[PDB]
């Protein structure tokens, strides 16, 4: 891979997509990579170019930086990763949801059926790992998802790739 | 308007005129001209924040001023230079001050001499970290203050002397000072309430005496029960005197923990209290 | 009991004492502040007199 | 009796309150008086010294007429 | 809450001491100076008077040459009370020192000015007879 | 100006000006430069055990000033602060701060807005504090639909 430099997420829009924002002079939207912080810390994200990212640097959101334990201005190695649509195809992934910001906690009901519908309509063809932390934009409301288990189309995998026909619980 | 230029002209004029240039009348005015030069230089050196240069410059104008026969306004310059070097990066700060005091002192100006004397003992402590020399100054200075019927200032210095004297090792020499500053404090009903802490410190300071110097010093103190100022002084002391006379480093360290609620302990107290804590532990596994 | 509801004013009265104590001292600050610009400026003129009186000495004496 | 125990607290706090602020004043006080103390240390200096400048002038003038 | 107030406020009464005690400490430094300075201004005033004299002579020369919880909660109050008296002690020493010096400043400002004029007039008559 | 005062030995005046500098510096977005000024004026205040007394508020202001840091600059600044619970002066500086840091480092916006309502009792909130506190109350919300 090529030595990159961690940065901050451009806009909030890409901060709710849970995707590593990069430049159009390095990678292209649709590709996957594996960030390396140390010999015993490997993570996988999804790229999403933006006319703001500087060549030779990858920007991460607040949640991601907390999960992967990244810092603003540290050296990291990024290498292209190719998924295997033969074992990493997600079909049943259990997620642990909870109010991201304890600032706005309510007791109102939230239809799950509508969630799983908008979940795949926004997080399709992306990489999700077990124990990963992200943000979910549901009805202008922010949440904090936490993958607990992933099942392919039953073998439980560590990392998978959500597709169109992917069920979510 | 260039300092570097002035420093040169000054030099060219500061020198006992020779040959025809001298004639009969000396250069008592020339030396003064040079002083004015260096002063102007030190001046712009102070606006430039070149401090070092400012100070050394004042040192020049000052020394020359001495060569003119005007100890007063000279010493004044020595002070200016001290204020420069202090808030500067080089040294000389201590030298200028000593050179200032020798003048205020032999000129007949002890008031201001002591004013700078305490400043000295303050720098020789907060900078040079020379406690033994600082105490010597705080003391000799308090003598002058006490002479200018400035009891107020005198004690301000004595407190310093004893205070750091208990920190070094001089616990006895500390209590003696607290006794003197205590006797010469009651003559002023404006220090009655404060006269407590004195007895507390003096009773805390121990020169490894076996008798009851403290149990006696606490008795010399006049307290009742409906007094609340006194509550922060001997009442605690007695409890500490009993915890020491019973080699119980658990009752002493507990009482200090309780008293530290109604009256927050300061660095000084902490250090000494721990010293007494060790004398006790040091008496137990003993 | 009553001492609590009572002693309350035993300080509210002092809160006023200091209110004046804080003002009194501050009033002196300005009186000494101006005196600092007229007293120091005073001797400043004296310096002009010291130089003038010194020269009248090297000519008539 | 509760009523007296609750009313007590009400008056106690209203008391506790007024106290804390009065303490706030002294803090600012010690910061003012001291800031003024340094403004006088220079005065005493400029004064007794001005006495030297004037004394040297009045002396030279006298020895300039006799 | 009931007990969390009868004790917490009780801690405030205990604290109410150091609060009014730290005030004395702050008052001491003030008084100690007000007294020290009081004597200083005395030697300072001498300056305005010393110059006032010399200038008169200097002017003449320039003219001659020119031609049981509640039981304690009740006790703490008594403690504050005993200290309140102290606050009065300083309040008076501070007061009497303030008024005595303010009027002193008046005299200082007066003589200082009076002499300033003599210096200016003399400086306008001396500067000409320069060199 | 404060520089000149700081060269005339006059510490008090120097700090008087510095407070103005940082004070209006944080009200102009210069939050970090402000905390730094508070650190300097905080170090040049302990040398005088007669200033120990005001040296609190500085830590409170500095801990309040935030340059949008993601770490615990404040949780660290409050830590550097030496305090003893039975103490009083101190209870008027960090105590509140801790509660505010928890309401912020924990992403909750009721406890912060209510703690600022409680502290406003024992200690009246001046203009400055108010403005900044609201800015933090908004960093919370701003963090909210973020």
């Amino acid at each position: 891979g090529r030595s990159m430099q961690a940065a901050r997420c451009p806009t909030d829009e890409l901060s709710l997509s849970n995707c590593a924002v990069v430049s159009e002079k390095d990678y292209q939207s649709g590709q996957h990579v594996i960030v390396r912080t140390s010999p015993n810390h490997k993570y996988i994200f999804t790229l999403r170019t933006h006319p703001s990212v500087v060549p030779g640097s990858v920007a991460f959101s607040l949640p991601q930086r907390k999960w992967a334990g990244l810092s603003i201005g540290q050296e990291i190695e990024v290498a292209l990763y190719s998924f295997d649509k033969a074992k990493q195809c997600i079909g049943t992934m259990t997620i642990e949801i909870d109010f991201l910001q304890k600032k706005n906690i309510d007791s109102n009901p939230y239809d799950t059926d509508k969630m799983a519908a908008e979940f795949i309509q926004q997080f399709n063809n992306q990489a999700f790992s077990v124990g990963q932390q992200l943000v979910f934009s549901f009805n202008d409301k922010l949440f904090g998802l936490l993958v607990k288990d992933i099942e392919a189309m039953r073998q439980k995998i560590e990392v998978g790739l959500v597709v169109g026909n992917s069920q979510v619980a | 308007a260039e300092a570097m230029a002035l420093l040169a002209e000054a030099e060219r004029k500061v020198k006992n005129s020779q040959s025809f240039f001298s004639g009969l009348f000396g250069g008592s005015s020339k030396i003064e001209e040079a002083c004015e030069i260096y002063a102007r230089a030190a001046n712009m050196f102070k606006m430039a924040k070149n401090w070092s240069a400012a100070g050394n410059a004042f040192c020049q104008a000052a020394q020359l001023h001495l060569q003119l026969q005007s100890k007063h306004d000279a010493a004044t310059c020595f002070v200016d230079a001290g204020n420069a070097f202090k808030k500067a990066d080089p040294q000389e700060a201590i030298n200028c001050l000593m050179r200032a005091i020798e003048i205020y002192t032999d000129m007949g100006r002890f008031t201001i001499a002591a004013k700078h004397h305490i400043s000295i003992a303050e720098i020789y402590e907060t900078e040079l970290v020379d406690v033994e020399k600082a105490i010597a100054h705080y003391e000799q200075s308090a003598d002058y203050y006490k002479g200018e019927e400035s009891n107020s200032s005198a004690n301000k210095c004595l407190l310093k002397v004893a205070g750091y004297a208990a920190q070094l090792e001089q616990y006895q020499k500390a209590i003696d000072i607290y006794e003197q500053v205590g006797t010469s404090a009651m003559d002023s009903p404006l220090l009655k309430y404060s006269a407590k802490d004195y007895f507390f410190k003096a009773a805390l300071c121990h020169f490894c005496i076996d008798m009851l110097n403290a149990k006696l010093a606490v008795q010399k103190y006049e307290e009742l029960f409906p007094a609340f100022s006194d509550s922060r002084e001997c009442k605690l002391m007695k409890k500490l005197l009993e915890a020491h006379e019973e080699q119980n480093v658990d009752s002493y360290t507990e009482s200090v923990k309780e008293y530290d609620s109604i009256s927050r302990l300061d660095q000084w107290l902490t250090t000494m209290l721990l010293r007494i804590k060790k004398t006790i532990q040091g008496d137990e596994e003993d | 009991n009553r001492r609590l509801q009572q002693t309350q004013a035993q300080v509210d009265e002092v809160v006023d004492i200091m209110r004046v104590n804080v003002d009194k001292v501050l009033e002196r600050d300005q009186k000494l502040s101006e005196l600092d610009d007229r007293a120091d400026a005073l001797q400043a003129g004296a310096s002009q007199f010291e130089t003038s009186a010194a020269k009248l000495k090297r000519k008539y004496w | 009796a509760l009523s007296e125990i609750e009313t007590r607290h009400s008056e106690i706090i209203k008391l506790e309150n007024s106290i804390r602020e009065l303490h706030d004043m002294f803090m600012d006080m010690a910061m003012l008086v001291e800031s003024q103390g340094e403004m006088i240390d220079r005065i005493e200096y400029n004064v007794e010294h001005a006495v030297d400048y004037v004394e040297r002038a009045v002396s030279d003038t006298k020895k300039a007429v006799k | 809450r009931a007990d969390q107030l009868a004790d917490e406020s009780l801690e405030s009464t205990r604290r109410m001491l150091q609060l009014v005690e730290e005030s004395k400490d702050a008052g001491i430094r003030t008084l100690v100076m007000l007294d020290e300075q009081g004597e200083q201004l005395d030697r300072v005033e001498e300056g305005m008077n010393h110059i006032n004299q010399d200038m008169k002579e200097a002017e003449k020369n320039l003219k001659d040459l020119g031609k049981a919880r509640e039981n304690e909660m009740d006790e703490n109050l008594e403690q504050v009370s005993g200290i309140i008296g102290n606050l009065r002690h300083m309040a008076l020493d501070m007061g009497n020192e303030i008024d005595t010096q303010n009027r002193q400043i008046d005299r200082i400002m007066e003589k200082a000015d009076s002499n300033k004029t003599r210096i200016d007039e003399a400086n306008q008559r001396a500067t000409k007879m320069l060199g």
